[PDB]
């Protein structure tokens, strides 16, 4: 499986 | 990994308050003045033995707190004349740029890009460091000069921007601020003229010794002459950079 | 044993080879 | 500046007596 | 087609650590050489210790318990240091705690 | 040196034609402190392991038996248990 | 069906634990009901640690953490026992300081040794969870449930009482202290090593990431939320601020302070050198250095 | 011959290795680190010194071994890694 | 380029083998060329092998060789990958009775070569109980000393060190602390290179010396590495200038030569005088258990 | 203008190592094996001397014994003979 | 007659069992066990004296050096077996 | 003897276990003499502890004690 | 944990080392299921060793020279 990845420290 | 300067935005910035930020600021201040020192020159012990065994994590925390501290008393420095920048000047040993500059180098070969990043941002704010300390007193600032632009470091630092333009933004200004820092650390050494660096050597540099040559050194500069034999090899490999270059 | 040692019977040829 | 430990568990007795 | 060995040949796989390999390329010292007749016999200045900076005189010396003593100590911390996990392997840890149930879970302790 | 002049009685019950210099006695004497170390901190195991709180001459007679080479093993138990059967017959 | 009932068995024993090893008071009629431990409660905190042995470690799971997590042990067990334990040893130590050989503990060694476990079980516990490649498939599915718990966990601890466990753990690092260079065990610099992971811990507590699933396309709806957040936990608990607060007050910088400036007089250095570091990165990962000076005003 | 004369006193020149005062000024800077204020004794340095000339000479040998195996005369990083590892000595 | 299971001719005069692949590309070898006839069983080995080497070198068409092996693969298969039954007891039962079967196949037709010699070329067997390891050229092998010579015949680079034709064999780098040393044959006559063999590990050091005293080569001890090429460029300016005055005492035989005079006598220490003693044992020997 | 040798790791000069590695019996060395064996060199010092430095430290003296010096190589397990004790 | 002449060996029973009671390997000893392991250091000392003689005789040097020990210590395997892992050195 | 007599494929799934790839033939004897002579060792520990327990039968316990010397730096 | 080499060989093979020894001392099946365990411990660790020393060598199959090495460097005899 494959997944991505996303983060609150980007907002 | 933990989420780091490495991670986030540019434009991230934490909200300290009154009371806590002076906090903050009273506990980074007395860190840096009583104990910065002794916990860079045990760790700076501990990681050299133990190099080719620690994971990233060790590595990036090492750099970033090397960083982070050398860059807040620059900063504390440049703002206030009371505190001291020697410091911060175990940071300045030879061991602690071997290993800043032995961990940029395995982190570029292994193909490593927050280690990379870490180490970049380590090195622009050591080369920071190096340019503040040199202008302050005008000695062993060309000799540290000498040691950190020594090897093929000068083609690391220069073919890290041509592959900087595929990762991320943070990665961006890092290249920015550590070439902007490479330039106006050697724009300094136009006219002066004293750019003597270790340099490798690729075929034949062997010497047929003369042990009259030996002993007329060993009266110069009063040396044994096994390490005047590791000097005599070591004066083959200096080479001198343009800057122009 | 009198001689107390491993290889008292031993030693003698070994000495003369 | 050195910090001593003696000063620290001082400091803690005291603040533990009274806080301030 | 040239077989080295009865036993097995080399694999032929490329070298991972290739900037060690290439800078052995560029960089080689042979022992077996000219200057291998020059570092041994030297003066007798560097064969020496400073009588001024060494102190030899007879002092206190351990007993034979404290040693030991010291010995399991250094022995217990160098265990604790190099082979740790967390710090929940303290002392008095059971010996007799791998004990696996058929379901896989812990052997309850003391039938409900 | 505090075993040294035992080691140089034996040197001359052997024959006193020859004579001990200092480099090989301190490698002598180190030696049989090792050895003694050895069968004492062995025994003291032996002994945690078997939860006695008296040692005995039979632990270190398996303590000899352990660390030592076999066919030395049973020679050192031979002359040991032919030196202890005569101190408890002279008792 | 053999998976759901190892589950269901697995919870309803740590229920079981969690309800032995301790209780509120309520016989007692004090308007804030004091914590008693229960009878024979140093073994359930054995059993605690032997169950995180014996299955999170080798057997490559996270199913007790959790079933840990939800019945709320860290919440309502391990810190009433140890702040119960760090006001009961402030108050015998104001006394014993006015007056000595006066009021002490019945128990003080049980007091002490449930109070290490209990601190050890903070650090095992907030761990911070890493997923690597390679691991199982019970570490991938439940990371984000338990990065959760452990907000919960980080804002319980910071927030009880303005964090009086973390006075708990210099207490119990001053324990080992108080006793001389030459006379400290290994076992001592170890329990050092611990209350510095502790802090370390407390520290690192931050939110979870987002991951999503990129096999199937992306709808039209796409991304509504990132929130990795639980119900009472808001990102005001979590940030810096309230760790500074916390350590001022509790005076965890002190504690900081005086083990970093005599590391090499006093402490043996290669026990407590990585784990300082390590505080001292998580301090100052997400803190720009520019913004610390600011040169009505807001 | 003269000349196998001097190869004759240069086997007499010969187990000199690490060099006696550069190694008390390394083991005292090395002793610096554990407690500043330290003193030695001539046999205790000299017990070091060939403690550490017989632990370098085993971990060349180890290291011969190891790069005579990889169908090589030279030595490698990996080479003296692997020589140092299957010792059991991490 | 593909090896193939060929067979050999023998003749009266020379040793034949016709390459099945090409009919013109063949070896032929005279039996008044061979200087060895080498043997070696498959005890300890996974090929079973007869080695001929030569005096003269024969070339193949590019290069000069010097010594030509013929070689059977004894086992069944070289490599075995990994991954009820009770067969393989009786397939180790029939590669143990093939094995017998080769080594008698084999030693067969080294009678026939002997014989159809008629004592030009005798016949010689290797002994693998006195075989000791070592390095020579770039690879570590189990080396074979021989009653006639000392064999290699793994590697590529086979080495027959002739024991009529050496000179001494000096025992060098032998130093205490040491695991390896390193051993080198200097032949008789000094026209070609010495031969260095690395690497011999120590406990068959006194085993080797003892057959250094079986086949009439004396043998030295130097402890540190000499550089042969100066050396043997020096004994091919001046051979007998140098071996009139001084051959071989150059260098040390085995070495006291002046004496140290380092000893000393213990200084004659007495007996040990004013003692702990206090003993307070209060301990019962009471009754040994056995 | 010329580079001064103002390091520790220059009491390990580079004949030093290759008389060790001539000594040990290799042939030809490559250029990294030099600070490698300085790393080892100071890995090894450091623990001998920290068993030794706790030995004298526990002895209530600021001087150094052999005794400690081969008491620390013993609990190593690289035993050394010929010192007293 | 004290201890040592009773059991009839030149070292000291007395001082290797003093040396036990000082180590604390355990709070009691016995008799018997001191006069075995003194008569064990008896067999292994005079063993490798005689060796050690015996290889100073070899090269006929009527002195004994520590290359005398050091061939003693080569030569004979057992001993290979029994230091192996030490070096000898002060030569 | 039955050291002649060890099972080649146990030999096998040893070297599964082991990481390997390919097995050659002299690993299979070598590997026979290897288990002669850690059995040699650990068979010789136990009869001494046993001897030293006065017991006619070897216990586990003793055996484990053997691997606890067999164990070293 | 699988016992791979079959248990009857074991069993006899320790009656042999017992007949070597000439020892007449018994056996019960713990010890040696315990002998089993720890021998195949060593021989994963040693076949482990065999594999990185192949793979040192540039080879994937482990051969007569990595167990020289091994056994070399590991200092046993």
């Amino acid at each position: 499986f494959k997944s991505r990845a996303l983060n609150h420290v980007k907002k | 990994l933990p989420n780091s300067l490495l991670n986030s935005q540019t434009g991230k910035a934490i909200f300290f308050t009154e009371s806590n930020g002076k906090h903050f600021k009273e506990f980074i201040n007395n860190f840096i003045d009583s104990g910065f020192n002794i916990l860079l020159h045990s760790v700076t012990n501990y990681f050299t033995t133990e190099q080719d065994r620690m994971v990233t994590l060790e590595q990036v925390e090492y750099l970033l707190f090397f960083a982070w501290f050398v860059k807040y008393q620059l900063l504390r420095s440049k703002i206030d004349n009371s505190a001291d920048i020697k410091q911060v000047s175990e940071a300045l040993k030879e061991v602690t740029f071997i290993l800043v500059s032995s961990l940029l180098r395995s982190a570029y070969d292994l193909k490593n890009w927050t280690v990379t990043h870490a180490g970049m941002i380590a090195f622009n704010e050591l080369l920071n460091l190096v340019s503040r300390t040199k202008a302050a007193q005008e000695t062993d600032i060309e000799f540290i000069v000498s040691r950190l632009f020594s090897d093929e470091r000068i083609q690391l630092l220069s073919n890290l921007p041509k592959i900087g333009s595929k990762y991320s933004l943070q990665f961006m200004k890092s290249c920015i601020e550590l070439t902007h820092s490479v330039l106006k650390v050697l724009e300094q050494y136009s006219d002066d003229k004293t750019l003597v660096i270790e340099g490798k050597s690729r075929r034949q540099k062997k010497f047929n010794i003369s042990e009259g040559d030996i002993t007329k050194l060993i009266e110069e500069e009063n040396v044994d002459r096994d390490e005047a034999l590791d000097i005599l090899t070591s004066s083959l490999r200096s080479i001198e950079v343009n800057f122009q270059k | 044993r009198t001689k107390l040692r491993g290889e008292a019977r031993g030693g003698a040829e070994d000495a003369q080879k | 500046k050195f910090f001593s430990k003696e000063s620290f568990l001082a400091d803690f007795d005291d603040s533990s007596s009274n806080e301030d | 087609p040239d077989m080295i060995n009865p036993e097995g040949d080399d694999n032929e796989v490329d070298d991972v650590p290739d900037i060690d390999e290439v800078e052995e390329q560029m960089n080689e010292v042979d022992l077996m050489d000219d200057n291998m007749y020059e570092d041994y016999a030297a003066d007798h200045n560097r064969d020496r210790y400073d009588p001024d900076q060494v102190d030899d005189r007879e002092q206190q010396e351990l007993s034979l318990s404290e040693r030991r003593r010291i010995d399991a100590q250094l022995n217990e911390r160098d265990r604790l240091l190099r082979n740790v996990a967390y710090i929940d392997d303290e002392d008095e840890e059971q010996e007799g705690a791998a004990q696996l149930d058929e379901m896989g879970l812990p052997v309850q302790r003391r039938d409900i | 040196e505090t075993y040294s002049s035992y080691i140089y009685k034996v040197l001359k019950q052997t024959h006193p034609d020859t004579g001990i210099s200092q480099k090989s006695m301190s490698i002598l004497n180190s030696f049989v402190n090792d050895i003694f170390e050895r069968i004492a901190t062995e025994a003291s195991k032996l002994a945690a392991y078997n939860k006695k709180s008296t040692i005995s001459a039979r632990e270190i007679q398996t303590a000899v038996r352990l660390i030592l080479p076999g066919e030395l093993a049973k020679h050192a138990v031979s002359e040991g248990t032919r030196a202890v059967t005569k101190y408890s017959s002279s008792t | 069906n053999a998976a759901d009932f190892s589950l269901t068995v697995l919870r309803a024993r740590i229920a079981l634990l969690a309800t032995a090893i301790g209780g509120p008071d309520y016989t007692s009629q004090i308007d804030p009901p004091p914590y008693k431990l229960g009878d024979d409660c140093l073994a359930c905190l054995k059993d605690l640690k032997r169950w995180f042995k014996l299955v999170d470690d080798q057997q490559k799971r996270w199913d007790v953490a959790m079933a840990v997590a939800e019945y709320r042990i860290l919440t309502d067990d391990l810190l009433p026992i140890l702040i119960d334990w760090e006001n009961k040893c402030s108050l015998a130590a104001k006394l014993a300081k006015n007056n000595p050989d006066h009021e002490e503990f019945r128990n003080k060694a049980y007091y002490d040794k449930i109070a290490l476990n209990c601190l050890q079980l903070l650090v095992l516990m907030t761990w911070p969870l890493i997923v690597t490649e390679q691991s199982s498939s019970n570490q991938i599915t439940l990371y984000g449930e338990l990065k959760k718990h452990q907000l919960v966990y980080k804002k319980t601890i910071l927030s009880m009482e303005s964090g009086k466990v973390l006075r708990a753990a210099i207490r119990l690092a001053l324990d080992v202290i108080k006793i001389d260079r030459l006379s400290r065990t290994p076992r001592d610099n170890m329990v050092l090593k611990l209350v510095l992971n502790f802090f370390r811990n407390v520290i690192a507590i931050e939110p979870g990431e987002f991951t999503i699933n990129t096999k199937k396309s992306m709808p039209k709806k796409g991304i509504t939320s990132i929130d990795t957040l639980p119900p009472n936990v808001s990102m005001d608990d979590i940030s810096l601020n309230t760790v500074i607060s916390s350590f001022h007050k509790n005076k965890v910088f002190g504690f900081l302070l005086t083990l970093t400036s005599s590391l090499s007089k006093e402490f043996d250095q290669d026990f407590i050198n990585i784990p300082l570091l390590e505080i001292m990165f998580y301090f100052t990962k997400d803190v720009n250095q520019e913004l610390l000076f600011p040169r009505t005003s807001a | 011959t003269v000349a196998l004369r001097e190869i004759r006193r240069f086997q007499k020149s010969t187990e000199l290795l690490i060099r006696k005062l550069p190694f008390q000024r390394l083991v005292r800077e090395i002793a610096q680190d554990f407690k500043t204020d330290l003193r030695f004794q001539s046999s205790a340095i000299g017990a070091l010194q060939e403690s550490v000339e017989a632990y370098l000479v085993s971990l060349f040998e180890d290291t011969n071994l190891a790069a005579i195996h990889a169908k090589r005369v030279t030595i490698q990083k990996k080479d003296i890694k692997l020589a140092r590892r299957l010792r059991g000595e991490r | 380029t593909k090896r193939v299971p060929s067979t050999v001719f023998i003749h009266e005069n020379g040793i034949r083998f016709q390459s099945p692949l090409r009919t013109d590309s063949r070896i032929d070898i005279l039996f008044s060329n061979i200087k060895n006839l080498i043997f070696q069983s498959c005890k300890g080995e996974l090929i079973v092998v007869i080695h001929i080497h030569l005096k003269n070198p024969i070339l193949m068409g590019k290069k000069k060789i010097q010594d030509v092996q013929f070689y059977r693969e004894a086992s069944d298969m070289s490599v075995d990958e990994t991954g009820g039954d009770e067969d393989e007891l009786e397939q180790e039962q029939e590669e143990r009775r093939k094995r017998a079967a080769l080594d008698k196949e084999f030693k067969y037709f080294a009678d026939a070569i002997a014989e159809a010699s008629n004592g030009l070329l005798t016949v010689e067997n290797t002994f693998r109980d006195l075989g000791f390891q070592g390095v020579p050229n770039r690879s570590a092998v189990f080396c074979m000393p021989t009653t006639d010579c000392l064999v290699q015949l793994i590697e590529p680079p086979f080495l027959v060190i002739n024991l009529e034709e050496v000179e001494i064999c000096i025992l060098e780098r032998v130093q205490f602390g040491l695991k390896n040393f390193d051993m080198v044959f200097v032949y008789k006559d000094f026209n070609k290179p010495v031969t260095h063999i690395n690497t011999v590990p120590i406990e068959s050091l006194d085993f080797l010396k003892q057959w250094l005293t079986d086949m009439d080569i004396p043998y030295t001890v130097s402890t540190i590495n000499l550089n042969w090429a100066t050396i043997m460029k020096s004994l091919q300016d001046d051979p007998y200038q140098f071996f009139l005055d001084g051959g071989w005492n150059f260098l040390a035989t085995g070495a006291s030569d002046e004496s140290e005079e380092e000893v000393s006598e213990y200084e004659a220490s007495e007996d040990d005088v004013s003692d702990e003693s206090a003993f307070s044992e209060d301990e019962e020997g009471s009754e040994v258990d056995d | 203008h010329r580079k001064i040798l103002r390091d520790n790791i220059q009491g390990i000069t580079k004949p030093a190592i290759r008389r060790l590695a001539r000594r040990g019996g290799v042939k030809r060395i490559s250029g990294l094996i030099y600070e490698e064996v300085r790393a080892v060199l100071k890995s090894f010092l450091e623990s001998v001397i920290r068993d030794s430095v706790t030995y004298t430290e526990h002895a209530k003296r600021k001087t150094v014994t052999s005794l400690d010096v081969v008491y620390a190589l013993k609990r190593q397990g690289r035993t050394l003979y010929g010192f007293g004790g | 007659q004290s201890r040592s002449a009773k059991a009839g060996l030149t070292f000291p029973v007395g001082r290797v069992h003093r040396l036990l009671r000082r180590g604390n390997y355990a709070q009691r000893i016995g008799s018997g066990a001191p006069v075995y392991l003194t008569a064990v250091l008896e067999y292994l000392a005079a063993e490798i004296l005689e060796l050690a003689g015996n290889a100073a005789r070899d090269n006929k040097k009527t002195r004994i050096i520590p290359r005398h020990l050091q061939l003693a210590i080569r030569n004979d395997d057992e001993l290979n077996k029994l230091l192996g892992n030490v070096t000898i050195a002060q030569g």
